[PDB]
């Protein structure tokens, strides 16, 4: 089993970096309560991506740092699904959140004279109640059997037996990785190319590392955040938990999969340029 | 030659003119106010924030009642807002979009706009069927409404872009009276506490104030040196404030025939887009292109509070009749109310 | 330069009308001014602080 | 009261319809794309206007999508204070003659005015030249000389990233881009990214001015977008 | 009061040196960017030259590049204007005009026909 260290320092880096989002999750939600047309629709999307990651590090972290301390060792089957099911619907409300934010920047690059057109207030609200929907339906399955989670004593934390129930494991995976992936990468890559048409008209590459840079940092990110928890479990269906993965790295993926509540207030508010001024406008008032 | 000599004749009556006023002028008023208390730092807080505009706020006017205000925004619409329950009483769609004045009659039964359309529109808010709609439309400018004004439900007095003041009979929708003397063109216009005269802020850098009745310019004031774009007349109505774009303030006064105070800072270098005074008098408010909106004691030139909260340049100013609350609209489609 | 004439003709007029007023002294008006500042002090909700009770925005 | 309660009540309820109505009038206000149309009276904006009394509105569709482009025509020849309505336009087409050289000389000061406005910093300027054919027709009957007007004209050389007409003779394309480079030494003297000019070489019988202006306003709404991300 | 007296306009022979001064009160003088501006017979007002407030940046119409100087003495609250050589084209009167407002990188409506900002003028007359 877990020592009582590795628990401890698990708990204190995660509940420090998780108050760290917290506050930056605040601080981007005042900002974006302060104007209702700051962002037009996107508002909405930010604040949604936001209110999901919050939620996530209310719910989740207390009980995941609960089952790392020792207080509680043989916890039940229930508690475990009910808590990998609150955990799954936040991550797949923040990845479908994602998923809208990246094609409505698409949408509004791509085609800027219509976008306002295509995309109105009504559908922006659609698209809030259907990716929650989404995440609802993607989270349900453990809760009425098709997946099933149980507490691990070596790994002390409620954690999917992907080898139960192969359907459901590629199920979360698609949903997880693959779809996603492919609509950001599609996305990104045609606002790269119109990127790269712009500033080729402008300079009348070198300078193409700018928007290079930021698109490998958003794609990363999410990469760096959600890819090792699929890939552990497509391990895990393949092979055994236990005796193939460390401690070590089973912690590594657990606070990189929950490192997304902290990297999605910077990659999402903080690389908006009118919301980077607003928060920089406003943490200068404050001090 | 005859056009030299009388080129001269002009200058030697505008010598004997400064020679006068020299004459009068023998104390300031700040020495007479260096020996009176200054007034404590005044800090005022937002209290509501109107919101429903989709362009700047270009202009905005109390009501009597000082409960509902009227503001006018580039979008095509003029709202009615009710100041104390944050609630739109009206939403007027315009004909032109593009309107730089907006105006409450002091009844409260019309409302007054105007802009690049050349066109001050009135606005019937007590209509049988209860649905607002156009009642007159004064057509007889060259240049664009900058400024109008109710004396009564009767007649309206409007600035225009053509370097003319109008006054207008709403009821034949024909100007009676038209106000010449301005080489630039008017930006503001502000009625005195009694409807006989009225003072106007023009882009020739002067001041003019203006007999209704008589239709002449009784006596210009020439202080500033650029446009000046808000022009507020003192409660006691022997005086009247102007604010312009050389990043100054100066208290004009109509019996004096001189200029008292000039409000400025060396911070300070962008120009005045509207100033208005409290109830007693004794405060001068003005807004400003820096997003901020400076309070002046108009007895003493020291600066005593800031209103700050806008992120654009605040376009229109307003203080309420009993001096409850101060409203100001802004570039960024908001309008704050002080207390 | 017919205009020209007019119009500088028009503006001596108005030099000599703005000539003939009477201007009262300049120190009496300025006390005449801070006399209504002082009398109407109380009657200004803005000068001197006024209680949330009856604050209608307060 | 029951009474104060009822007026309430009311008023909530036409706030409630206002505001339903105000939504409705952002979705139609957000939609459309507002263009100022500034230029000469004999610079040839009648003819721009043709293919589609303070101020006079024009309505055209492209592509499914409304453009409000504004004229004035009864302001007076003062403008410095009836341009900032204008800031939050989404482009300004600004007409010059190109044939006319000193009207060039006051259309490049008018441009220089509007480029360092502090009020219309961020907005772009969709530069159309007029009277190409007469302008052609000027250099190749060479009467009046441009180098007159202007003394580095004589020095310059025709740029060869630039794209000749091919029925064209040297001299006339290097007047055309002659004017071209000072209106755009004139807008790339200032402005960091804020803002960016669009010239254009047009005739009177030119059609495709419709779609240019579509899409220079599709280049100015994505590059604010791109700058928006961080990508530009 | 903004007021603009422009003195040293005369008739001169054509090739000859000519220095206009313009005396500026009424304003900061070294707040605002000064232009010169001139109406030729029959013809509207057309900009020659003006200066920037520190004096460093100056500028110069095409037809008088190379031949026309601009100085102004901030000092002194005074404009020049110095005309080397002229061609009898420039017969025209010419005023010292004040952009509209301080601490502004553009100067709005300088060469219309109503600006308040503008000088009197001093015509300039060239014949032989």
């Amino acid at each position: 089993p877990i020592s009582l260290a590795h628990g401890i320092i698990r708990s204190t880096v995660l509940v420090i970096f998780l108050a760290a989002s917290f506050v930056g999750n605040i601080v981007l939600a005042l900002v974006l309560q302060r104007k209702p047309q700051l962002l037009q629709v996107t508002n909405r999307f930010i604040f949604n991506l936001l209110v999901t990651d919050l939620l996530q590090i209310s719910l989740v972290a207390p009980w995941v740092v609960a089952t790392s301390v020792p207080l509680f060792w043989p916890l039940n089957s229930h508690f475990c699904t009910a808590l990998v099911s609150l955990t799954h619907l936040f991550a797949f409300a923040s990845v479908n959140t994602i998923v809208v934010v990246s094609v409505d920047r698409y949408l509004s690059i791509i085609h800027p004279l219509s976008y306002p057109s295509k995309m109105t207030q009504r559908r922006g609200y659609l698209l809030l109640y259907g990716t929650w929907i989404v995440a609802i339906l993607q989270s349900t399955p453990p809760l009425y059997g098709w997946g099933q989670a149980a507490f691990d004593e070596r790994n002390a934390l409620c954690s999917m037996i992907w080898g139960a129930s192969p359907s459901y494991t590629i199920l979360s995976v698609v949903s997880f990785i693959v779809i996603p992936l492919i609509v950001m990468i599609a996305c990104y890559s045609v606002v790269f190319c119109a990127a790269r048409r712009q500033h080729a008209l402008l300079y009348n590459r070198c300078y193409q590392c700018k928007a290079a840079k930021v698109i490998f940092i958003i794609i990363f990110s999410y990469v760096l955040s959600l890819g090792p928890y699929c890939f552990l479990a497509v391990l895990a269906v393949w092979v055994d938990v236990e005796t193939q993965v460390p401690q070590w790295v089973i912690t590594i993926i657990i606070w990189l999969f929950f490192l997304q509540c902290c990297i999605h207030p910077y990659v999402y508010g903080y690389m908006h340029k009118t919301i980077k001024k607003e928060i920089q406008d406003m943490l200068k008032k404050f001090f | 030659s005859e056009l030299d000599q009388l080129r001269q004749e002009a200058e030697q009556l505008k010598n004997q003119i400064r020679d006068a006023r020299k004459a009068c002028a023998d104390a300031t008023l700040s020495q007479i106010t260096n020996n009176i208390d200054p007034v404590g730092r005044i800090q005022m807080r937002t209290r509501r924030t109107l919101r429903g505009h989709l362009a700047k706020i270009y202009a905005m006017h109390w009501g009597t009642d000082s409960r509902l205000l009227v503001s006018a925004s580039q979008d095509g619409k003029l709202i009615i807002w009710d100041s104390y329950t944050t609630n739109k009483v009206h939403a007027i769609p315009l004909r032109s979009s593009w309107v730089m004045t907006c105006a409450y009659a002091p009844s409260g039964n019309y409302v007054a706009c105007g802009g690049l359309d050349n066109i001050c529109s009135i606005y019937n808010l007590k209509t049988r069927e209860g649905n607002v709609r156009v009642s007159r439309e004064l057509a007889g400018h060259t240049g664009y409404l900058s400024c109008c004004r109710f004396l009564d439900d009767n007649q309206i007095v409007t600035s225009s872009g053509d370097t003319t003041c109008a006054l207008w009979d709403i009821e034949t929708g024909q100007q009676t009276t038209t106000f010449t003397g301005h080489t630039g063109d008017v930006m503001s216009l502000s009625l005195a506490p009694d409807t006989r005269l009225f003072v106007s802020g023009a882009c020739d850098a002067s001041a003019k104030l203006w007999d209704v009745r008589e239709g002449m310019c009784r006596q210009t004031f020439t202080g500033h040196e650029s446009d000046i774009n808000a022009i507020c007349f003192f409660p006691n109505g022997n005086a009247f404030a102007t604010g312009s774009d050389d990043a100054t303030c100066r208290l004009f006064d109509l019996r004096a025939d001189q200029e008292l105070m000039t409000y400025s800072h060396d911070n300070i270098i962008c120009g005045i887009t509207s100033v208005s005074f409290s109830k007693s008098g004794r405060l001068l408010l003005a807004g400003y292109d820096d997003f901020n909106c400076n309070v002046w004691d108009a007895l003493k030139a020291d600066r005593a509070g800031v209103l700050a909260g806008h992120d654009n340049r605040v376009s229109c100013l307003g203080v309420t009749d009993d001096g409850m609350a101060v409203a100001t609209g802004s570039w960024d489609s908001f309008l704050k109310i002080w207390n | 330069n017919t205009a020209s004439i007019a119009q500088a003709r028009k503006l001596v007029e108005q030099l000599k009308m703005e000539a003939n007023i009477d201007r009262i002294k300049v120190s009496k008006a300025a006390a005449d001014l801070m006399a209504y500042c002082e009398a109407h002090a109380k009657e200004d909700p803005l000068l001197t602080p006024v209680p949330a009770s009856e604050n209608p925005f307060r | 009261t029951e009474d104060q309660r009822n007026e309430e009540k009311a008023q909530r309820e036409a706030n409630k319809k206002i505001e339903k109505q105000l939504q409705k009038d952002k979705q139609v206000y957000r939609a459309t794309h507002r263009l100022l149309l500034l230029g000469a009276g004999e610079s040839g904006k009648n003819t721009i206007v043709k293919q589609f009394s303070g101020i006079f509105e024009t309505k055209f569709q492209v592509d499914k999508v409304n453009f409000h482009m504004f004229d004035v025509g009864a302001q007076r020849d003062e403008r410095r204070k009836w341009i900032q309505c204008f800031n939050d336009v989404t482009a300004i087409i600004f007409v010059v003659a190109s044939s006319s050289y000193n009207r060039l000389q006051a259309a490049l000061k008018l441009f220089d005015s509007i480029w360092n406005n502090k009020w219309l910093r961020d907005t772009s300027v969709i530069l159309f030249l007029n009277k190409q054919d007469l302008l052609a027709e000027k250099v190749l009957a060479g009467k009046s000389k441009i180098e007159d007007y202007f003394p580095e004209f004589a020095r310059y050389t025709t740029p060869e990233d630039a794209t000749p007409e091919p029925g064209e003779d040297p001299r006339v394309t290097r007047a055309k881009y002659f004017i071209r480079d000072e209106f755009l030494r004139i807008s790339t003297a200032s402005g960091d990214g804020r803002h960016y000019c669009y010239p254009h070489f047009t005739c009177a019988v030119d059609t495709e001015n419709i779609r240019r202006v579509f899409n220079d306003c599709r280049d100015i709404i994505q590059r604010m977008h791109l700058r928006q991300y961080e990508l530009l | 009061q903004v007021q603009l007296q422009e003195s040293g306009g005369g008739l001169v022979q054509p090739g000859g040196s000519l220095r206009l001064s313009c005396a500026a009160s009424g304003f900061t003088f070294s707040n605002y960017k000064m232009n010169w501006v001139r109406q030729a017979p029959g013809k509207g007002l057309e900009w020659v030259s003006d200066i920037s407030q520190s004096g460093a940046s100056i500028s110069y119409t095409g037809s008088v590049k190379g031949r026309f100087t601009i100085s102004r003495d901030n000092a002194k609250n005074t404009l020049y204007l110095q005309m080397n050589s002229l061609k009898p084209e420039d017969t025209a009167v010419y005023y010292c005009a004040r952009c509209p407002a301080p601490f502004t990188r553009d100067c709005f409506d300088v060469t219309s026909t109503t600006y308040a900002y503008r000088g009197q003028g001093t015509q300039v007359t060239v014949s032989s």
